[PDB]
């Protein structure tokens, strides 16, 4: 023998809803360290927990489009900052606040060229003078003075450009890689609100303007606070934006106007962990937009890896509700700020290679706290051995993120995605990438389809008999909250008029007739209007 | 697949002049020597007041490397008035695009700014310049009278250029109209024969050009990249142009025709912001003359094993079917962040195999973002997805990334030899490189030993030193090697012969050469001609019995062979390379006579049987199939015994069965060498005598469908024996069957309506849904799940309707999804009730009068369903709040189905049927 071990090493414990932690150095992830000595071809298991610590300090950077159309916008936003704090105060003690402005690369085809020189200065045609072209200006780093925000902003002036699509991806990048200027707190919840009404320049668009150097991803600002390489460096690729977003734990929010909404969602679908919120024409809607995303931001625990030797492979079996588990996943949604979850990982090397510290990390997307795992290896014609398909020799040792005898099977769940996020629409189980529906009379890649399945008025029934009656199942399995995410409410006598939702009716344990209504609009609504005082048998 | 990389032509340019941003081969018909064209935007010039007008350098192949400029325009900025230029040439990026016919070369400047003739301005319309040895004319198809962005003011034409077969320059301007972009194709000798140095417009005769599209189409960037080829009927090439921002950043790729300029085929990217269209190319990748489109999406993000998105890019490779349609495929990049389809450049034949190659390029790939060039080859099957080679850049970085491979051209042969060439451009280090393709020698070997069977007590060749007559056996090796270009006359090969290779470092090597003893003989040959196998033979013997144990482990002879240099051209020799798919290893087997006595030779009796168990493979899905084989040798010895399992097309071999104890784990292995598929198994070299094998062979037959009715395999054993070398072939057909588990799910939406109904008035004569009652919606779904799909079936639905001449669940209409049609024996919605405008409980047919809706289905494959969506609504006359007990009703609906016809015919079909009922209970809930 030569036992494989997983000696835990450092482990402050989750800081039970203690964001302002007075010298308790706030921790959200259970064991801040650990170490495993893997022998050849042997695996080892270890748990990992992470919590959404209450009263966690927020950092919010206001990056808005400064095009002429953002005239009305810059009006009902000057009052913000102060208006913002009051709402965010009921969610955090230390709230940092910053601002930033962009429009588009101040250059040749995007900028108003240089027709008369009487143009490098204004919006000449229409008599309404404005500021020249800038692209990315940084005014007001993140500070305490939520009022001082109202200052800079009232002092902000609009501009104008020829091209419809603005050059924001450039800003979104600097306002991230440039931590020092922006002032991002280490232990804090970073936010980057991105407001706009127009399309946008992606990478390679800048070839027209004569820019062939691709975004390096570095911080490019000078003493003056204007993105210096704007005119000499192409817009960043959707991927580099990603790589850098995760690396600085910045949360991108897309507050955009309905006209260009649907477009920014697919950009989100490519930038995981990104949030999109329907912004307003006048932009007053902005805070009730920010304070909504925060919720979304802190309601998921996507566990992310980093580095990790090729030889060892991690397998997860997440669990985020009353110890009922869900083998395969390594993330969780539907959590309220303060809840704790665990994951349980499993390292495993395919034939110990050569030594070194080999240290990789593990942590949830967005968090600073992480589980640093330092691995060490205690181990110091043909070959019908297969059928191939990544399958090696010996007698078929599958590769990382590949399982099964033939090495047929996968470890991927992304395939088993869905619109609502939940694995296999919640009617089936992910099996080697492809869902295998626990058939209630349904089908489809993710079991999405089920024309034969009972109307929602039979799915929600259990919800109003729970969150409004303290009865029925889910009240029994303790899964009434995390599950019935829906926000019910008692309708003052009669209910809604809006014919864009459905009204139900049913008999409760009490033999009374409940009448409710399932609705859903603007920013992902789903209220369950319940007529107060059901009709019970009189006597 | 193989170009030289030992010593390629290193062409350089000035610091910061983007030397190499655009490349091409100059091949004037007026001279015998070809040249190199290298764009150099950002290159200072001797034009008055013009800073970085860029230039174009003509580089000579003549091993000197002196390559300085091309006299295009030396005139500075023209004037419209005194102190106000008409044009601005400074920073015009002249050189960004460089094409060239023969003697004809078109260079452009996509950032050429012009003042309008109207008000003061500086719009970037761009211009091109077409030289012709002597005559040089300016070509600005966008300098039209119309200006501003709403017109061709920011056109930036010349962004991309290209000549057609019959000379007709295709050209692009990504900013035309509102950055929609546009293509312009103008005849050459129209462009020349219309040039008037005193006009800034020039109406062109036979000009082809695209129109302004609708608003929604803005910022699409048509003409961002362009290629030309024939995609419609016969004749002239058509216009292929990539629009990276088409759709919603999805990117599209249009193909207009070279005569009407009318739109033909379109292509669309699958992912947003990937720049599907950054580059394109048309070339026949599979030798059958039909141009094949290749479209680059350099920023594409695929999925790694870990499931996360990686930015590596893909190259959509669409093959052209003679039917006008396409058989598109895809090919992803290798590293992350190195754009991959960043620059497609089809070559000719870096192998002359009769199929064209192509070189995709990742300008940021390799270590230190030095960029590499993967050179995929072509086959009739399409394009072989495996980089036959990778051109690794070798330039550091001075100010920005080298961008090696960002621009490249290859299709003309600059040197002597009959093989193409390639020019790559690394403009980050300001340079372009010439890769010379090498000669491809294909060489056949061939070797065989004389007596194959050895007799220990054989006395024929006297030993070297002494004269002890010993058991002789000779072996002769030979080979032919014919090229296909500048190389022949002295294909000299270094061959090697080895005896008893199966013998490791153990040294029980019982075979040596005559005049010299050792199992290793060295030798070098030569050749040249096509069919002149220059040969040679050697005498080899066998060690005495009294000095080695054996028991038969074939004395295998071995042959290795390799070329040598100084087998090439004068101007620095280009060493050939043997074709990649040809082995420099051949070896035969020698045995020793053993047990092959009495008659003196081995004559085996061979047989293979099969039980034909589990005979059933349902049409449709992956049907697992195992074959229990019984290989038997009943005669004498049998060398190189082996099983030949001939499987069908839709066969596919998995492995030999180990999971079962009682079976043999043969050294089987699937193979296709000739136009035949077959599993080959080692049945023991000398399969002894009376030896019996019984292994299992598993597969997975793929459906076909009306393949008549049965799938057969063909079994036969064979061996290298001289007599009775095989066995009577045994065939085995496995029968295809039909199974289609169709089911009928059904469901009522408001399955339970509580009758006291919230505020409802009894109307005399109704007109709307609100006047009648609550909607009740029955949904019926017929779904075929079974592997076998069906071709025709019937759906019968009985609906309630009335009861005692009283309506119940009045139908408004029905809808269908999938291959199905229906008919109600009665008129649906008589009262024509449009939308809002502003006998116990069970009522299931037999009790009530039916409204029968009959439906005709036809073609529900493996996993497809057909659905009927009925939308009724309680008439609410389910009242009678009086007399007996109007309490509890059911309103039953029922629908059955019958599968009447399948596609397969020769297989025994069985009618598939069943039914399902759907209730909607209307109860009195409070009372
Ligand atoms: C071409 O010459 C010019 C001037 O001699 C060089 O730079 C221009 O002028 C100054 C000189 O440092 C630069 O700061 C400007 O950026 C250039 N002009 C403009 C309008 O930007 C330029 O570097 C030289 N180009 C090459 C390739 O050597
Ligand atoms: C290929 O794509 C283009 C653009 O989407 C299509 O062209 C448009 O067709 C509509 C139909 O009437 C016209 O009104 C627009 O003016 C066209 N837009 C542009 C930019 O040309 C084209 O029809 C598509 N399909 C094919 C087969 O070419
Ligand atoms: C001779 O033995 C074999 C015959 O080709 C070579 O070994 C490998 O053979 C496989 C064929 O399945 C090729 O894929 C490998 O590329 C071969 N190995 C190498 C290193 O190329 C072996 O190379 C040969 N050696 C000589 C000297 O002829
Ligand atoms: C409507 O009521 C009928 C019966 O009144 C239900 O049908 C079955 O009724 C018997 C009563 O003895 C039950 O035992 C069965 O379980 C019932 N079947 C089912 C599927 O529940 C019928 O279910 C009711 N309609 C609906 C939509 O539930
Ligand atoms: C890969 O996975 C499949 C999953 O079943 C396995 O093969 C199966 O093939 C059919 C489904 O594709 C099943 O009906 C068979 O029972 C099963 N057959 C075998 C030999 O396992 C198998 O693990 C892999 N496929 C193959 C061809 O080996
Ligand atoms: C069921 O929902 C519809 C709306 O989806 C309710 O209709 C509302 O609007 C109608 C016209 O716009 C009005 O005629 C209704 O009075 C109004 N409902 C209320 C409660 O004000 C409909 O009424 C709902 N069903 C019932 C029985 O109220
Ligand atoms: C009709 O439906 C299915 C076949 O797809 C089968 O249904 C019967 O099988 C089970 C019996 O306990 C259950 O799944 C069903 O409730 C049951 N239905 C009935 C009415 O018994 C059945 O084999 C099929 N019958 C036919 C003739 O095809
Ligand atoms: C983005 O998502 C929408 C969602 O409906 C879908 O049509 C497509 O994937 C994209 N559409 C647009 C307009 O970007
Ligand atoms: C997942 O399943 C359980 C969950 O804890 C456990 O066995 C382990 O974590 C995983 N499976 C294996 C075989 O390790
Ligand atoms: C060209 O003519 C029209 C479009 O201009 C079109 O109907 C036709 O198919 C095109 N091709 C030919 C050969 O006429
Ligand atoms: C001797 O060599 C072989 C091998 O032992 C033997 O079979 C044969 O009798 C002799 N050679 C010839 C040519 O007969
Ligand atoms: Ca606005
Ligand atoms: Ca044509
Ligand atoms: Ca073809
Ligand atoms: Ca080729
Ligand atoms: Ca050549
Ligand atoms: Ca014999």
């Amino acid at each position: 023998e030569f036992p494989v071990s997983e000696a835990r090493v450092l482990e402050d414990r989750p800081l039970s809803d203690k964001g302002s932690g007075d010298s308790s150095q706030v921790t959200q992830v259970s064991p801040q360290r650990i170490a495993l000595r893997l022998r050849p071809d042997d695996s080892k298991n270890f748990s990992i927990q992470v919590r959404q610590v209450e009263d966690y300090p927020v950092d919010i950077y206001y990056l808005m489009d400064l095009s002429y159309s953002m005239k009305d916008d810059l009006w009902s936003i000057q009052n913000l900052g102060t208006k913002l704090a009051t709402q965010m105060r009921k969610l955090t003690s230390n709230l940092r606040i910053g601002f930033g402005a962009f429009v588009d690369k101040p250059v040749s085809p995007y900028m108003y060229i240089s027709p008369p020189e009487a143009l490098e200065n204004p919006c000449y045609d229409m008599k309404t003078t404005c500021l020249p072209m800038f692209g990315y200006k940084h005014v007001l780093t993140l500070t305490d003075q939520v009022t001082r925000f109202n200052e800079e902003v009232k002092k902000q002036s609009v501009s104008r450009n020829r091209d419809a699509p603005e050059g924001g991806f450039d800003a979104i990048m600097q306002a991230t890689v440039c931590d020092e200027k922006i002032g991002w707190r280490n232990d804090a919840s970073h936010l980057l609100v991105f407001t706009t009404d127009a399309k946008t320049h992606i990478a390679l668009d800048g070839r027209l303007a004569g820019i062939v150097q691709p975004n390096d991803g570095q911080c490019h600002v000078g003493s003056d606070n204007h993105y210096s390489a704007s005119t000499t460096m192409d817009y960043p690729s959707l991927g580099l934006m990603t790589e850098k977003l995760s690396q600085k734990n910045i949360n991108l929010i897309f507050a955009v106007t309905e006209n260009v909404v649907n477009l920014y969602q697919n950009y989100s679908e490519l930038i995981p962990g990104t949030t999109v919120g329907v912004l307003s024409m006048d932009s007053s809607n902005v805070l009730q937009l920010i304070v909504d995303a925060y919720g979304k931001i802190r309601s998921k625990v996507e566990l992310e890896v980093r580095d990790l030797p090729e030889e060892l492979s991690l397998s997860f079996n997440a669990t985020c509700l009353n110890n009922e588990v869900i083998p395969g996943l390594k993330s969780c949604m539907g959590l309220k700020i303060g809840d704790t979850v665990s994951f349980s990982i499993e390292a495993k090397v395919r034939g110990c290679p050569q030594e070194k510290e080999k240290s990789f990390t593990i942590k949830p997307v967005g968090f600073k706290d992480s589980l640093i795992v330092q691995v060490t290896f205690d181990c110091d014609k043909g070959e019908m051995c297969s059928g191939h398909g990544q399958c090696s020799c010996g007698d078929c040792l599958c590769d990382s993120d590949w399982t099964g005898y033939y090495c047929n099977c996968t470890t991927r769940t992304d395939t088993c995605m869905s619109s609502n996020g939940l694995l296999c629409s919640g009617r089936g189980k992910c099996e080697c990438g492809s869902c295998v529906c626990i058939q209630p009379g349904s089908y489809g890649d993710t079991c999405e389809k089920c024309p034969t399945c009972p109307d929602a008025c039979t799915f929600k029934k259990e919800c109003v008999e729970c969150k409004k009656f303290d009865r029925e199942p889910y009240m029994t399995e303790n899964t009434c909250n995390r599950y019935c995410r829906d926000e019910i409410e008692s309708v003052k006598e009669l209910k809604d008029t809006g014919k864009d939702a459905v009204n139900c009716t049913y008999k409760n344990e009490d033999d009374c007739v409940v009448r409710f209504q399932y609705y859903e609009d603007s920013s992902g609504k789903s209220i369950l209007y319940v007529v107060e005082e059901p009709e019970c048998p009189k006597g | 697949f193989n170009l030289d990389v030992d010593s390629p032509a290193e062409y350089s340019g000035p610091e910061g002049s983007y030397f190499g941003f655009a490349v091409d081969f100059f091949v004037p018909s007026a001279s015998s020597r070809m040249f190199l064209l290298v764009g150099a935007p950002k290159a200072n010039t001797t034009q008055p007041g013009i800073v970085e007008g860029g230039q174009v350098l003509k580089c000579d192949w003549s091993s000197t490397r002196r390559c300085q400029p091309i006299e295009f325009d030396a005139t500075g900025n023209r004037d419209y008035a005194k102190d106000d230029p008409l044009e601005f040439k400074s920073h015009q990026w002249f050189g960004a695009s460089v094409r060239s016919k023969q003697d004809k070369i078109l260079a452009c400047a996509p950032l050429y700014h012009w003042r309008t003739e109207m008000k003061q301005e500086r719009e970037p319309v761009g211009t091109c310049f077409l030289q012709d040895g002597t005559k040089t004319v300016e070509y600005a198809p966008c300098r039209s009278q119309d200006i501003d962005a709403d017109g061709q003011g920011f056109c930036q034409g010349g962004f991309s250029i290209d000549f057609t077969k019959a000379d007709r320059v295709l050209l692009g301007g990504p900013g035309s109209f509102y950055w929609q972009g546009q293509l312009i194709s103008d005849q050459v000798a129209e462009i020349v024969s219309k040039y008037d140095p005193n006009v800034y417009s020039i109406k062109y005769n036979n000009q082809l050009a695209t129109r302004t599209a609708q608003a929604i189409f803005d910022d699409s960037y048509l003409g961002y990249s362009v290629a030309v080829g024939d995609f419609n009927g016969d004749g002239i090439d058509d216009f292929v142009s990539g629009v990276p921002r088409a759709a919603r950043t999805l990117g599209m790729v249009y193909i207009y025709d070279g005569k009407n300029m009318s739109s033909l085929y379109n292509f669309t990217g699958e992912q947003m912001a990937a720049y599907f269209g950054f580059s394109v190319a048309a070339t026949d990748i599979n030798g059958d003359d039909y141009a094949d489109v290749f479209i680059g999406a350099p920023l594409f993000m695929d999925r790694g094993s870990d499931g996360k998105l990686q930015e590596v890019g893909q190259v959509s490779v669409s093959l052209q079917r003679a039917s006008g349609d396409f058989q598109t495929t895809k090919l992803n990049g290798f590293e992350v962040f190195a754009r991959f389809g960043s620059a497609i450049a089809p070559l000719g034949d870096l192998d002359q195999d009769g199929f064209n190659d192509i070189a995709i390029a990742a300008p940021y790939g390799g270590e230190d973002k030095k960029g590499i060039v993967y050179i995929f080859n072509g086959r009739s099957t399409g394009l072989n997805a495996v980089p036959s080679q990778i051109l690794e850049g070798q330039w550091a970085a001075r100010s920005m990334p080298p961008s090696f491979g960002y621009s490249m051209k290859g299709a003309t042969d600059i040197d002597k030899n009959g093989y193409p060439d390639l020019i790559v451009g690394a403009f980050g280090v300001d340079r372009a490189i010439l890769y010379r393709a090498r000669p491809v020698i294909t060489v056949n070997a061939g070797l065989e030993v004389y007596p194959s069977i050895l007799n220990q007590d054989n006395k024929t060749c006297s030993l070297p030193g002494t004269a002890l007559k010993v058991s002789c056996f000779n072996v002769r090796f030979c080979l032919k090697a014919d090229g296909k270009g500048v190389l022949p006359r002295k294909l000299n090969f270094q061959v090697e012969l080895l005896l008893d290779k199966l013998k490791q470092k153990g040294a029980i090597r019982r075979a040596l050469f005559l005049y010299s003893r050792s199992p290793s003989h060295s030798k070098n040959m030569t050749i040249s001609r096509g069919g002149l196998m220059q040969c040679e033979e050697l005498i080899a013997y066998l060690r005495d019995e009294s000095e080695f144990r054996d028991k038969l482990t074939p004395i295998t002879i071995f042959m290795e062979y390799r070329l040598d240099y100084r087998t090439a051209a004068d101007t620095t020799g280009l060493q050939p390379i043997l074709n990649q798919f040809t082995p420099a290893n051949i070896s035969r087997q020698a045995h020793i006579l053993l047990d092959c006595g009495e008659d003196n030779v081995c004559k085996p009796k061979l047989e293979v049987s099969v039980d034909s168990d589990q005979k059933k493979i349902y049409i449709g899905d992956d049907n697992p199939l195992t074959l229990i084989v019984k290989a038997q040798n009943q005669g004498e010895g049998a060398y190189e015994a082996e099983l030949i399992v001939s499987i069908p097309l839709q066969a596919d071999f998995i492995g030999v069965v180990r999971n079962n104890e009682a079976l043999a784990r043969l050294s089987c292995a699937f193979k296709t060498e000739n136009q035949t598929r077959q599993v080959v198994c080692d049945l023991g070299n000398p399969m002894k005598a009376g030896t019996q094998l019984l292994a299992g062979l598993r597969f997975s037959v793929h459906q076909q469908s009306e393949m008549d009715t049965s799938v057969k395999f063909d079994l036969q054993i064979q061996s290298s024996n001289l007599f009775d070398k095989v066995s009577p072939v045994v065939s085995h057909k496995v029968d295809l069957a039909v199974l289609a588990a169709v089911e009928i799910r059904g469901v009522s939406s408001p399955d339970h309506v509580f009758l006291p109904i919230p505020n409802w008035e009894h109307k005399e004569n109704p007109e709307t849904e609100e006047d009648v009652g609550p909607v009740v919606q029955h949904i019926y779904e017929l779904r075929n799940n079974g592997p076998s799909s069906f071709s025709k079936a019937m759906l019968h639905l009985q609906w309630p309707y009335k009861y005692n001449n009283n309506t119940l669940l009045y139908i408004l209409h029905y809808d269908i999804d999938g291959p199905m049609n229906c008919t109600s024996d009665m008129e649906i919605n008589p009262l024509r009730i449009k939308i809002s405008s502003l006998d116990i409980h069970t009522l299931g047919c037999g009790v009530a009068q039916c409204l029968k809706i009959v439906c005709q289905v036809g073609r529900l494959d493996r996993g497809k369903s057909a659905i009927l969506y009925v939308k009724s609504l309680l008439w609410t006359e389910t009242f009678m709040n009086k007399e007996n007990q109007n309490h509890s009703y059911s309103l039953k609906s029922s629908a059955s189905f019958n599968v009447i016809e399948f596609p397969y015919k020769n297989l025994p079909i069985e009618d598939i049927t069943n039914s399902t009922l759907v209730t909607t209970n209307v109860t009195w809930g409070i009372q």
